RNA sequence: GGGGAGGUUUGGCACCUCGAUGUCGGCUCGUCGCAUCCUGGGGCUGAAGAAGGUCCCAAGGGUUGGGCUGUUCGCCCAUUAAAGCGGCACGCGAGCUGGGUUCAGAACGUCGUGAGACAGUUCGGUCUCUAUCCGCCACGGGCGCAGGAGGCUUGAGGGGGGCUCUUCCUAGUACGAGAGGACCGGAAGGGACGCACCUCUGGUUUCCCAGCUGUCCCUCCAGGGGCAUAAGCUGGGUAGCCAUGUGCGGAAGGGAUAACCGCUGAAAGCAUCUAAGCGGGAAGCCCGCCCCAAGAUGAGGCCUCCCACGGCGUCAAGCCGGUAAGGACCCGGGAAGACUACCCGGUGGAUGGGCCGGGGGUGUAAGCGCCGCGAGGCGUUGAGCCGACCGGUCCCAAUCGUCCGAGGUCU
RNA sequence: ACCGGAGCGCUGUCUCGGCGAGGGACCCGGUGAAAUUGAACUGGCCGUGAAGAUGCGGCCUACCCGUGGCAGGACGAAAAGA
RNA sequence: GUGCAAGAGCACUCAGGCGCGCGGGAGAACCCUCGCCAAGGAACUCUGCAAGUUGGCCCCGUAACUUCGGGAGAAGGGGUGC
RNA sequence: CAGUGGAGGCCCGAACCGGUGGGGGAUGCAAACCCCUCGGAUGAGCUGGGGCUAGGAGUGAAAAGCUAACCGAGCCCGGAGA
RNA sequence: GGUGAAAAGAACCCCGGGAGGGGAGUGAAAUAGAGCCUGAAACCGUGGGCUUACAAGCAGUCACGGCCCCGCAAGGGGUUGU
């Protein structure tokens, strides 16, 4: 479960490392976002000269969590760390090839972007 | 509230347990022993384990037994002359009857663990 | 002494009034087997006796 | 009445016996129904077993591996119908029932840690082996 | 408007088509009936459905004559349904088809005197900075000189649970008339072995 | 330039209170007003559509998280359908806090010869176990209910609930130069909230199992106990209780209305929604759903069971005892419970305890054999131990027994 | 152990509470206080009155008596207002 | 007395002494004291108040600044049993 | 420079002295206490016993602090029925 | 502060561990029996009469009625239903 003050780690090569969320978007007060997800967050620490600095406000997608994920066929998920992929207001992501696993409800989403330069589409 | 599990117990833990344990052993000892009702009602499934268990045999049910009872000799009496007199009655090894003294002073209704014959 | 304290003194009626069930009841016996003396019911006795 | 058990186990038809045993501490890689698009595949799942949650029918059980730096736990219902065909694939020495301090030192030292329980390899590749030349003949 | 006693039995999940459905699993005995009542000789419509086997002797009650103006094996508990009147003499499972959604009324379980907190799931007060003493109270409860009482039906700490509770739409999964199981979507009121009574519910 | 409403602001007056009516903020708990921030209805528009403007109707419900400050307020970040404004002693300190201010200490600026002083500033600085009454939440005992008793009920009356968004289909159609982009009707998903539940996910699980240190002891070795908390520490855990987990709810529908739209239609040959009359029309009103409920003393209904008088008061109202149906005590006990109440059982019995089996947890007891100098390893072994769950079995325990309870007024 | 600002670590401070242990609370037996106290047969609303009424007016509601619990009132107690 | 780098510290324990002059049950709310917790990790709040984190010894290693003594246990890391 | 040496209102830490912060307690165990935490810990150290200084007076690393449980002038009689 | 004129201060029996009672006995008197003359009031209690579980109150007053009580009646006492 992700909430505002909630650190995640990026997914793709943004050049972004690390960005607390700010806010998760949703209703007009939803408590925490889960995978798929999108929210707004500020990047904590990111990779010199990358696409994107310390300090930007930017828009994400959670695509990993340390709260498992229930399945509906009673299946679970779960991984080592809160990661998420920053994204344009398109709703498309700002970097290309994006490493590190992701869960399939990002399919159900419409973030197919995704899941195709995902390697391991869990 | 959420009584909806085994049995009742006063003081702590390792209080309880020695208190079942020094009962245990004086019952093993004198057969028949007078206490509050309570303390009897539990103390009577407690001995009850202990008399099935010397019912066995094998010195891993006795060194079992010698955990609660800590005399050697009060155990050995228990696979000797206690055990076998009950032989072939599975389980109710150990009987409670509510006496109609009250104790004077704190007013606490008595009762009598007899092992059962 | 502190914050709450009796407003008035509570009239004698209004005082035995709350000491209404307060009373007592009588404790249940039974004629015994043995003697013709009363136990209370689920018991033993004194002066009795009993069996098995 | 007398039943209650019973009857929550007559609804217990769902059953399934074509699973494998299989013990905490080693590794085994499900085939599990997963739906693409909207079609239907069996992606696999290679891992240690951490956890077997026994409570008789809907008794899970759960599986960590490494997948491309990030380490993975799935939850599967043992009954469930997806799951198409659960292939053992090593087995190791327990110690415990469940393993998660597994979580803490994923690495070469987890191997040290997981022997391999050479009693059950026993027992699996001879009985295996040897009661296929019994049925073959 | 069909309807139908029981006993919570239990629940477990099963598989739909290829996807894990958490269900309840109800017990609805053949219920004998034992009265129906009309408009004329009361003032409405309803049955009365007995549940469990008795012995005999311990309805020596003048239940037996209610029992043999029907002529029925005694029953342990019965309960009328309104504004339904069957056929035959006794109802069962075979009333409720798989997909259909029903009502199911039961005794919620007992909590008995539950604080403010556990009860309307209060907020109580702060753990750290404040005084220790009002970690779990319901603080302010009313105003100053005016009104200068206290609102009737404030929420405040109290005996909960335990009372008829009635859950909606639940709906009706695989029904075995083999065995008079009946499974339902999980969430049903009371404990395993209490009597709940389970109706047509109203989605239009 | 003129008339007024409100009693949230600043203030005037000095009326209760100085043998005491605790002050600002915050928290907790709210509730009410409507002059409506959102959602519903509608008129006009300089209303093409979408979006918006102003006014009317309407509280049912809703009305986010954070940075700064003691702040209220305000500014700002990110979002929302919207982040409404007031009253309730600027609601709430016998509910909490005590950051602000109004005790003593100390300091800066400032004023005073001075001691000191300053709605100027700065650091520090005792917030009082026991509720008698009203009120309130819960739970009982008494009596009543025109005969007594068992079960089942009606529902006057009251309470709970009442929110909302996004995408898709209609259709890229109407409208439009283009960009944009609908009414109406239909589908799916979601936020917060509420009730219930333990399958699942995830907690706890105080002795269920295992490991480990120090030490003291049983019995020298093994094995085991006590203590290190009120579990010594550690790994793990059923049932129960739970949310982070599952289900389901807000309706639909009927009826009457608000603003407003309209039919027929005079008064007043026309004209008008009105004066007689009638139709349409709200997230709101009544009902419908869910809970309580006959102390509804206006004590309701149904079904069934028991039913004369045995002795005093001359009509009349009553009193004493044995009883009936039936009830209570007493006991074993319960997802019932503070107590009491409630429900099940009491030998014609499985209610509890034990015992057996199953589920479950732990994770290979001990002893012996074997390999190694040794710590240990391997085998017998998924062994041993094993709460609470689902059942079974009279081994123990619910023995025996007692008390109460009508005899039914009159027209 | 002075007063301010920040960051890493870690956390039931919090989102947001949950379960558990023990000592009280609760029931039974023994002992048994206190401040306070005009007398009380001491309900709601809207008026009203020395201007914030259980006690006046009008209306509404309400069988008698307890036990556990909550603090809104009794301008609650306390101290002849600092 | 044993153990832990040392010790009058800590744990257990001799000799010696004691279980604190009301008990018996039950297993509500609430209070005290204490244990644990998914995800998050200061969002709490006047303030991280409280709590948690870290902790002993041995080795490696250590900055600005300095009044050359300090800053230093800086910091960060490794080892620890049989 | 190495060795020896063992300085310090030096460091860590019990006893002992003290009272940071928090919680409890508030008709208390207690007219200042308890728990956790925290300062000093060879010194301007702590402490036993024997002595001296007092009411506009004494003491005071200075708070108008202390001078027998309330000190901007102790307590007891007395002027005094101010 | 106070038995009584005098101690004549209650032998003996009964219940009881005792305390205290019950008879007996002294005395004019023993509710003059020993911290004992008289023995008021608040306050606690037992028995009897009237009364009370649809009711709203500074507790009274005025009226009528009912029940009990002194008198033959007329009258008066007590209680309280409206
Ligand atoms: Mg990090
Ligand atoms: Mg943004
Ligand atoms: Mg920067
Ligand atoms: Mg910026
Ligand atoms: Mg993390
Ligand atoms: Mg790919
Ligand atoms: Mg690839
Ligand atoms: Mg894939
Ligand atoms: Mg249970
Ligand atoms: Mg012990
Ligand atoms: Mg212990
Ligand atoms: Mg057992
Ligand atoms: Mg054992
Ligand atoms: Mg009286
Ligand atoms: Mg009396
Ligand atoms: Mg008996
Ligand atoms: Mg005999
Ligand atoms: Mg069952
Ligand atoms: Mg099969
Ligand atoms: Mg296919
Ligand atoms: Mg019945
Ligand atoms: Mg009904
Ligand atoms: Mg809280
Ligand atoms: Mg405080
Ligand atoms: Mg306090
Ligand atoms: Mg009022
Ligand atoms: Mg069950
Ligand atoms: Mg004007
Ligand atoms: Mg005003
Ligand atoms: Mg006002
Ligand atoms: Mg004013
Ligand atoms: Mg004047
Ligand atoms: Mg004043
Ligand atoms: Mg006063
Ligand atoms: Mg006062
Ligand atoms: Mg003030
Ligand atoms: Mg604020
Ligand atoms: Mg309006
Ligand atoms: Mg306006
Ligand atoms: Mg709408
Ligand atoms: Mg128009
Ligand atoms: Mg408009
Ligand atoms: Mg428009
Ligand atoms: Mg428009
Ligand atoms: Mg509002
Ligand atoms: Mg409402
Ligand atoms: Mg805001
Ligand atoms: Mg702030
Ligand atoms: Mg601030
Ligand atoms: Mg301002
Ligand atoms: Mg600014
Ligand atoms: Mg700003
Ligand atoms: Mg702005
Ligand atoms: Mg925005
Ligand atoms: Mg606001
Ligand atoms: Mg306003
Ligand atoms: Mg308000
Ligand atoms: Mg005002
Ligand atoms: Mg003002
Ligand atoms: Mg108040
Ligand atoms: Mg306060
Ligand atoms: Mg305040
Ligand atoms: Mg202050
Ligand atoms: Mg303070
Ligand atoms: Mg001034
Ligand atoms: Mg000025
Ligand atoms: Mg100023
Ligand atoms: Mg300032
Ligand atoms: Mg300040
Ligand atoms: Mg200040
Ligand atoms: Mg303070
Ligand atoms: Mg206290
Ligand atoms: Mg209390
Ligand atoms: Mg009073
Ligand atoms: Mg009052
Ligand atoms: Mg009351
Ligand atoms: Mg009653
Ligand atoms: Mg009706
Ligand atoms: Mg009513
Ligand atoms: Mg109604
Ligand atoms: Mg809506
Ligand atoms: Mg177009
Ligand atoms: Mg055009
Ligand atoms: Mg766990
Ligand atoms: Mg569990
Ligand atoms: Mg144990
Ligand atoms: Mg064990
Ligand atoms: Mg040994
Ligand atoms: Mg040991
Ligand atoms: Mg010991
Ligand atoms: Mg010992
Ligand atoms: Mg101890
Ligand atoms: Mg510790
Ligand atoms: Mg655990
Ligand atoms: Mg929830
Ligand atoms: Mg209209
Ligand atoms: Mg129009
Ligand atoms: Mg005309
Ligand atoms: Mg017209
Ligand atoms: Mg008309
Ligand atoms: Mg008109
Ligand atoms: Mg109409
Ligand atoms: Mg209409
Ligand atoms: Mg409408
Ligand atoms: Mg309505
Ligand atoms: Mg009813
Ligand atoms: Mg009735
Ligand atoms: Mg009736
Ligand atoms: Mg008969
Ligand atoms: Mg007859
Ligand atoms: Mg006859
Ligand atoms: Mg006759
Ligand atoms: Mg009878
Ligand atoms: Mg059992
Ligand atoms: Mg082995
Ligand atoms: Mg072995
Ligand atoms: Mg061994
Ligand atoms: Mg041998
Ligand atoms: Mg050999
Ligand atoms: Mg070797
Ligand atoms: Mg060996
Ligand atoms: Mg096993
Ligand atoms: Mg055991
Ligand atoms: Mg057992
Ligand atoms: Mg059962
Ligand atoms: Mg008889
Ligand atoms: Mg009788
Ligand atoms: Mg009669
Ligand atoms: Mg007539
Ligand atoms: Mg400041
Ligand atoms: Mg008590
Ligand atoms: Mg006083
Ligand atoms: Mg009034
Ligand atoms: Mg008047
Ligand atoms: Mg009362
Ligand atoms: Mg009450
Ligand atoms: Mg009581
Ligand atoms: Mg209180
Ligand atoms: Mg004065
Ligand atoms: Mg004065
Ligand atoms: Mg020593
Ligand atoms: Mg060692
Ligand atoms: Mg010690
Ligand atoms: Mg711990
Ligand atoms: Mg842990
Ligand atoms: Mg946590
Ligand atoms: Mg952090
Ligand atoms: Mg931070
Ligand atoms: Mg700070
Ligand atoms: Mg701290
Ligand atoms: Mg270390
Ligand atoms: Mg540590
Ligand atoms: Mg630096
Ligand atoms: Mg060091
Ligand atoms: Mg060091
Ligand atoms: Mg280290
Ligand atoms: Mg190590
Ligand atoms: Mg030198
Ligand atoms: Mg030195
Ligand atoms: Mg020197
Ligand atoms: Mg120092
Ligand atoms: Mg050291
Ligand atoms: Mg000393
Ligand atoms: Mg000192
Ligand atoms: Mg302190
Ligand atoms: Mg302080
Ligand atoms: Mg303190
Ligand atoms: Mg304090
Ligand atoms: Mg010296
Ligand atoms: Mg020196
Ligand atoms: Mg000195
Ligand atoms: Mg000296
Ligand atoms: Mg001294
Ligand atoms: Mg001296
Ligand atoms: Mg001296
Ligand atoms: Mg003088
Ligand atoms: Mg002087
Ligand atoms: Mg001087
Ligand atoms: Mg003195
Ligand atoms: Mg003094
Ligand atoms: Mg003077
Ligand atoms: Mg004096
Ligand atoms: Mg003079
Ligand atoms: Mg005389
Ligand atoms: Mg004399
Ligand atoms: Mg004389
Ligand atoms: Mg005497
Ligand atoms: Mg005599
Ligand atoms: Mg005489
Ligand atoms: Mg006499
Ligand atoms: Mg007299
Ligand atoms: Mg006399
Ligand atoms: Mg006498
Ligand atoms: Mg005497
Ligand atoms: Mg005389
Ligand atoms: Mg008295
Ligand atoms: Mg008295
Ligand atoms: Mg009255
Ligand atoms: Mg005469
Ligand atoms: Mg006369």
């Amino acid at each position: 479960m992700i909430q505002p003050q909630t650190y995640l780690e990026v997914a793709d090569n943004t050049g972004a490392r690390k960005i607390m969320c700010i806010r998760v978007l949703k209703g007009s007060n939803a408590k925490y976002a889960t995978v798929g997800d999108v929210i707004v967050a500020s990047v904590k620490e990111a990779i010199p000269r990358g696409a994107v600095k310390e300090g930007d406000v930017v828009k994400a997608v959670v695509v990993r969590t340390k709260k498992e994920v229930k399945r509906p066929d009673g299946s679970a998920i779960r991984f080592d760390d809160n990661a998420a992929v920053i994204i344009n207001n398109q709703l498309e992501p700002r970097g290309t090839r994006v490493f590190g696993p992701v869960a399939r409800e990002l399919r159900e989403k419409g973030f197919m972007k995704i899941v195709s330069l995902a390697p391991e589409v869990l | 509230r959420h009584l909806k599990s085994g049995r009742k117990l006063n003081r702590h833990s390792s209080h309880r347990l020695a208190l079942y344990r020094n009962q245990a052993k004086s019952l093993l000892t004198h057969g028949r022993i007078t206490t509050t009702v309570p303390k009897a009602k539990e103390l009577r499934g407690f001995v009850d384990h202990l008399i099935h268990l010397a019912k066995r045999g094998d010195l891993h049910a006795r060194r079992l037994v010698l955990r609660d009872l800590q005399d050697v000799k009060l155990v050995r009496k228990l696979f000797d002359e206690i055990a076998p007199r009950y032989r072939d009655r599975q389980g109710g090894y150990t009987r409670v009857l509510k006496l109609a003294e009250r104790r004077r002073g704190d007013g606490a209704p008595l009762a009598l663990v007899e092992l059962v014959e | 002494a502190k914050h709450p304290v009796p407003k008035k003194k509570t009239s004698k009626a209004r005082r035995d009034a709350r000491r209404s069930h307060h009373a007592l009841t009588p404790p249940i016996l039974v004629p015994c087997p043995e003697c013709k003396a009363m136990k209370p019911p689920h018991t033993v006795c004194p002066e009795c006796g009993y069996y098995a | 009445m007398n039943r209650g058990a019973l009857i929550k186990l007559v609804e217990s038809r769902y059953v399934r016996t074509d699973l494998p045993e299989f013990r905490p501490g080693d590794t085994v890689r499900v085939s599990y129904k997963v739906k693409e698009g909207n079609r239907t595949r069996i992606q696999d799942f290679e891992g240690i077993v951490i956890r077997i949650r026994r409570n008789g029918f809907n008794t899970t059980f759960t599986v960590r591996k490494v997948s491309y730096g990030v380490g993975v736990e799935r939850i599967f219902p043992l009954h469930s119908p997806l799951i198409q065909k659960i292939d053992i694939v090593q087995r190791g020495r327990a110690r415990r029932a469940k393993l998660y301090f597994i979580r803490n030192l994923s690495d070469r030292e987890i191997r040290r840690k997981l022997r391999a329980d050479r009693k059950r390899i026993d027992k699996d590749r001879a009985a295996e082996r040897a009661a296929k030349e019994e049925v073959q003949k | 408007m069909k309807g139908i006693l029981g006993v919570k039995v239990g629940m477990t999940r099963i598989f739909r088509d290829d996807r894990a459905v958490p269900v309840t699993v109800i017990l609805a005995g053949p219920c004998p009936v034992v009265q129906r009542r009309t408009p004329e000789k009361d003032g409405y419509t309803a049955v009365q459905l007995g549940f469990l086997p008795q012995n005999p002797k311990r309805v020596n009650r003048p239940l037996k004559g209610h029992f043999a103006k029907a002529g029925v094996e005694p029953v342990r508990i019965l309960r009328e349904i309104r504004d339904f009147n069957p056929e035959g003499d006794t109802v069962t499972v075979e009333i409720f088809k798989p997909g259909e959604r029903v009502d199911v009324t039961g005794t919620s379980k007992g909590r008995g005197f539950a604080g403010v907190m556990k009860r309307w799931n209060f907020a109580g007060g702060p753990d750290s900075h404040g005084a220790h003493k009002i970690h779990r109270h319901p603080g302010s409860i009313g105003n100053r000189k005016t009104p200068g009482r206290v609102y009737k039906g404030k929420k405040m700490a109290g005996h909960y649970g335990a009372e008829r509770v009635t859950v909606m739409n639940l709906e009706v999964v695989d029904v075995i008339p083999e065995e008079n199981l009946l499974l339902v979507k999980g969430a049903v009121p009371g404990p395993n072995g209490g009597l709940v009574i389970v109706r047509e519910t109203k989605k239009a």
